[PDB]
């Protein structure tokens, strides 16, 4: 993916802030009295399991 | 009579010995993962209060991802083992 | 009919001539047993006369998985589970899925499933031809207004029977429909002749009312054209209890039975009269 | 007077009653993207004699 | 209204000989908006009587068919011209002319020989035509369609081939692309 943003000039250094909209989600399991186990997912822009 | 010719099959690609990563193929059985002081300003943003005796680095080395971009990704071994 | 899904997989996934599957025929090309041309294999150049013997004496082993999965995908396409243009990415989605978790267990229940989808495809055409999806919808409609409780006569029982009979018989699958609210019969799938059957709120007060025979244009000549259409549609299923004086409804049925008779004898004599169809008079 | 009023929808049936039911289904099914509701008259007659 | 619908009027495509969809008879209709209840009821009765003669005429003159407006017509449903055999009468006793001229004579039913021959030819085209249909068949097909309770069923069973750009072979509508 390529994106070109055209923007007005500013006398100070600035940042383009992008939000790639995504499904960032978790599921949480609690099978025994002493424990909690979380499964994460982020569908585009993933970070594993 | 006729000859019996049993079928071939593909070993399971997320098998019990698979070593998964999101952007590439699964490796199997063994690899290397490397814990090295990656200097560049993207990872130096985590070095700031630190020194070489206690530091945060990225083990993810997919060269078209910048070290910041790659740092949030994950290496993900088979949960059955 | 819709074809065999496993034939239509094998037909597009497998060798066109001899394979390492049809060993029994290869061992009649070899050995010169083939009665139609015994000496043909004897005349092949050594370059392919010898390699053919190898693949017959020690057969190549193969992976069958792609033929199993495609025999599912072709079935899913024919049963209209998936759009035909999804078949390449549904094939791939299954191939990665069953290769990711591959085992002798999976390989067996793909085989079980190839028989199941092959039978499901054969059953689905029966389930469209038998019209059962319409007969269930009619049987649901008959719960909506007073079953087995008319007033002026029980010719209402014969008319209800004529609906079940007609919707069983008529082979273009006359579609009974729940609508959004009211129940409908479409008749033929091109719909021109749809009846709103919950609008037999006419044909309630009319059971038993005797025919005012001398002139149809009279005080009780009420029926909406939607109701006249239902009578005209069922007419070839209706002698039981409907004879003229039994009701105005019986009289309408005795006219519409013969009006249909008139239409098809005038077709038989029109297709005769039009013999030349071109200038000769 | 009444067919004029039932034909210009001043009296009689609701849009949920005079429209072909296919259009009524289509309307309900697409009403959150592209709303056809404002395009049909609903009459609201008052109770008369009692 | 749903019980006294206006008829759909089928259009024709002279290149193809196929029906180019249909639309209601928006060009034969009587304004009743200044009539009263009795006068309006006669307008309805006069339109009911029309709807009957259309359903009746379709039953008497139409090939009975499962698909409305089929995009090809079997050769058995088309009207072929079937003209009778051609018999020609041959101008020459050709065998007599060669033996005559070899003996030295010269030429310009042919008085030196009594013989004639009549030769009969098939006259009709060598395979029965199939395709679309001509205007005389088209008008004996395609009688106006009276659609009661119009658009009542499920989509996929609406009379889609009324739509003038529906590609009836594949349930899709013919775009510009």
């Amino acid at each position: 993916l390529d994106m070109t943003f055209e923007v007005d000039p500013m006398d100070e250094p600035t940042l383009l802030y992008l939000l790639f909209e995504v499904f960032d989600v978790v599921r949480v399991h609690q099978p025994h009295r002493g424990v909690i186990e979380a499964v994460y997912l982020r569908t585009p822009f993933s970070a594993g399991n | 009579e006729v000859p019996f010719v049993p079928p071939r099959y593909m070993a399971p690609t997320e098998g019990r010995n698979s070593i998964r990563y999101s952007e590439l193929a699964p490796q199997y059985d063994t690899t290397r993962v490397y814990l090295v002081d990656n200097k560049s300003a993207d990872i130096a943003s985590l070095n700031y209060q630190n020194d070489h005796s206690n530091f945060l680095t990225t083990v993810v080395q997919n060269n078209d991802f910048t070290p910041a971009e790659a740092s949030t990704q994950t290496i993900n071994f088979d949960e059955r083992s | 009919q819709a074809p065999d899904p496993a034939i239509r997989a094998a037909l597009q996934s497998q060798p066109s001539g001899i394979a390492s599957d049809d060993w029994e025929a290869a061992m009649q090309r070899i050995m010169a047993l083939t009665t139609r041309n015994p000496e043909s294999f004897r005349q092949q150049p050594q370059a392919n006369r010898l390699s053919a013997i190898l693949e017959a004496v020690v057969p190549s082993r193969t992976n069958p998985t792609h033929e199993k999965v495609l025999a599912i995908v072709n079935a899913l396409a024919e049963n209209k589970a998936i759009r035909p243009d999804e078949a390449g990415l549904v094939y791939n989605a299954l191939l990665e899925r069953v290769g990711r978790y591959n085992s002798t267990n999976v390989q067996s229940n793909l085989d079980r499933l190839v028989t199941d989808v092959r039978e499901a495809v054969a059953q689905r055409e029966r389930f469209k031809n038998e019209g059962l999806g319409s007969l269930v919808a009619l049987n649901a409609f008959l719960a909506t207004q007073p079953a087995n409780v008319p007033r002026g006569q029980d010719d209402y029982t014969n008319f209800i029977s004529a609906l079940r009979l007609m919707v069983t018989e008529v082979p273009q699958s006359e579609v009974y429909q729940s609508g959004p609210d009211y129940f409908f019969q479409t008749s033929r799938q091109g719909l021109q002749t749809v009846n709103l059957s919950q609008a037999f709120k006419n044909l309630r007060g009319l059971w038993g009312v005797q025919a005012p025979v001398g002139d149809r244009s009279t005080v009780s000549s009420l029926l909406t054209p939607n109701s006249r259409l239902l009578l005209l549609l069922i007419a070839p299923f209706t002698d039981s209890g409907s004879v003229n004086r039994n009701s105005y409804l019986g009289h309408l049925l005795t006219l519409y039975r013969e009006a249909i008779g008139q239409a098809q004898v005038d077709e038989q004599t029109f297709q005769e009269i039009t013999s030349v169809s071109r200038a000769l008079g | 007077m009444m067919p004029q009023w039932a034909y210009m929808h001043i009296a009689g049936q609701d849009a949920s009653e005079y429209l072909s039911p296919g259009l009524v289904q289509f309307a309900r099914a697409t009403d959150t993207y592209f709303s056809l509701g404002n395009k049909f008259r609903n009459p609201t007659v008052a109770p008369t004699h009692d | 209204s749903k019980e006294i619908p206006t008829p759909y009027m089928w259009s024709y495509q002279p290149q193809m000989g196929l029906a180019a969809g249909a639309s209601q008879d928006y060009s034969t209709r009587m304004n009743w908006l200044s009539a009263g209840p009795s006068m309006i009821s006669r307008v309805n009765g006069v339109r009911n009587h029309r709807n009957q003669i259309l359903l009746e005429q379709a039953a008497v003159t139409s090939t009975p068919r499962a698909k409305l407006n089929p995009r090809n017509w079997p050769s058995t449903l088309v009207y072929q011209e079937i003209p009778g055999p051609t018999t020609v009468l041959l101008p020459r006793d050709a065998l007599a002319e060669v033996r005559m001229t070899n003996s030295g004579v010269q030429l310009a039913r042919s008085s030196f020989t009594p013989n004639q021959a009549y030769l009969t030819l098939q006259s009709s085209s060598s395979e029965p035509r199939s395709g679309g249909i001509g205007t005389l068949q088209f008008v004996e097909e395609f009688v106006p369609s009276v659609y009661f309770n119009p658009f009542s069923g499920s989509p996929g069973l609406y009379p889609d081939e009324f739509i003038p750009n529906f590609d009836a072979v594949r349930e899709a509508v013919d775009g510009y692309d």
